[PDB]
Protein backbone atom coordinates (compact mmCIF):
# COMPACT_ATOMS: atom_id res chain seq x y z
CA UNK A 1 0.00 0.00 0.00
CA UNK A 2 2.91 2.45 0.45
CA UNK A 3 3.73 3.48 -2.78
CA UNK A 4 5.37 6.53 -3.35
CA UNK A 5 5.49 10.16 -5.47
CA UNK A 6 8.95 9.58 -7.28
CA UNK A 7 9.89 11.75 -10.50
CA UNK A 8 12.20 10.37 -13.00
CA UNK A 9 15.75 10.63 -12.44
CA UNK A 10 18.56 10.61 -14.80
CA UNK A 11 19.13 7.16 -14.98
CA UNK A 12 14.86 6.12 -16.20
CA UNK A 13 15.99 8.55 -19.74
CA UNK A 14 19.28 8.12 -19.76
CA UNK A 15 20.06 5.84 -22.88
CA UNK A 16 17.83 8.52 -24.55
CA UNK A 17 20.75 11.09 -24.02
CA UNK A 18 23.66 8.54 -24.92
CA UNK A 19 21.55 7.65 -28.42
CA UNK A 20 21.44 11.39 -29.14
CA UNK A 21 24.85 12.29 -28.94
CA UNK A 22 25.56 9.04 -30.95
CA UNK A 23 23.18 10.57 -33.34
CA UNK A 24 25.19 13.70 -33.56
CA UNK A 25 28.35 12.45 -34.02
CA UNK A 26 27.10 9.91 -37.02
CA UNK A 27 25.89 13.36 -38.74
CA UNK A 28 29.26 14.86 -37.86
CA UNK A 29 30.73 11.80 -39.81
CA UNK A 30 28.60 12.61 -42.59
CA UNK A 31 29.00 15.78 -42.70
CA UNK A 32 32.45 15.62 -43.50
CA UNK A 33 32.06 12.80 -45.70
CA UNK A 34 29.41 14.56 -47.74
CA UNK A 35 31.80 17.28 -48.63
CA UNK A 36 34.84 15.39 -49.55
CA UNK A 37 33.17 13.46 -52.47
CA UNK A 38 31.89 16.73 -53.77
CA UNK A 39 35.12 18.23 -53.68
CA UNK A 40 36.49 15.00 -55.59
CA UNK A 41 33.51 15.23 -57.82
CA UNK B 1 -21.02 9.67 40.09
CA UNK B 2 -23.40 12.37 40.10
CA UNK B 3 -25.57 12.64 36.74
CA UNK B 4 -23.90 12.79 33.48
CA UNK B 5 -24.06 16.59 32.81
CA UNK B 6 -21.77 16.87 29.47
CA UNK B 7 -21.94 13.87 26.90
CA UNK B 8 -19.20 12.91 25.03
CA UNK B 9 -17.07 9.82 23.20
CA UNK B 10 -14.10 9.01 22.27
CA UNK B 11 -13.01 10.07 18.72
CA UNK B 12 -9.69 10.36 16.81
CA UNK B 13 -7.16 12.94 15.88
CA UNK B 14 -4.74 13.07 13.50
CA UNK B 15 -2.77 15.82 12.21
CA UNK B 16 -4.91 18.07 9.82
CA UNK B 17 -4.18 17.69 6.17
CA UNK B 18 -2.13 20.20 5.51
CA UNK B 19 -2.49 23.30 2.80
CA UNK B 20 -1.59 22.13 -0.47
CA UNK B 21 1.13 24.48 -1.13
CA UNK B 22 2.73 23.35 -4.44
CA UNK B 23 5.37 26.19 -4.77
CA UNK B 24 6.01 28.48 -7.23
CA UNK B 25 8.02 25.46 -9.43
CA UNK B 26 5.05 22.23 -8.92
CA UNK B 27 5.14 21.99 -12.80
CA UNK B 28 8.57 20.86 -13.11
CA UNK B 29 7.79 18.13 -10.59
CA UNK B 30 7.34 15.05 -12.53
CA UNK B 31 11.39 15.79 -14.19
CA UNK B 32 13.98 15.77 -12.11
CA UNK B 33 16.02 19.38 -12.08
CA UNK B 34 19.06 17.43 -13.45
CA UNK B 35 17.46 16.02 -16.58
CA UNK B 36 15.72 19.73 -17.24
CA UNK B 37 19.39 21.36 -17.54
CA UNK B 38 20.40 18.19 -19.62
CA UNK B 39 17.59 18.56 -21.62
CA UNK B 40 18.90 22.27 -22.19
CA UNK B 41 22.77 22.04 -22.35
CA UNK B 42 21.65 19.08 -25.27
CA UNK B 43 19.08 21.57 -26.77
CA UNK B 44 22.55 24.05 -27.15
CA UNK B 45 24.38 21.21 -28.68
CA UNK B 46 22.15 19.80 -31.00
CA UNK B 47 21.42 23.55 -32.39
CA UNK B 48 25.52 23.67 -32.38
Amino acid sequence: SKEKTSALSLSNVAGVFYILVGGLGLAMLVALIEFCYKSRA
Amino acid sequence: FSKPFMSLGISIMIKKPQKSKPGVFSFLDPLAYEIWMCIVFAYIGVSV
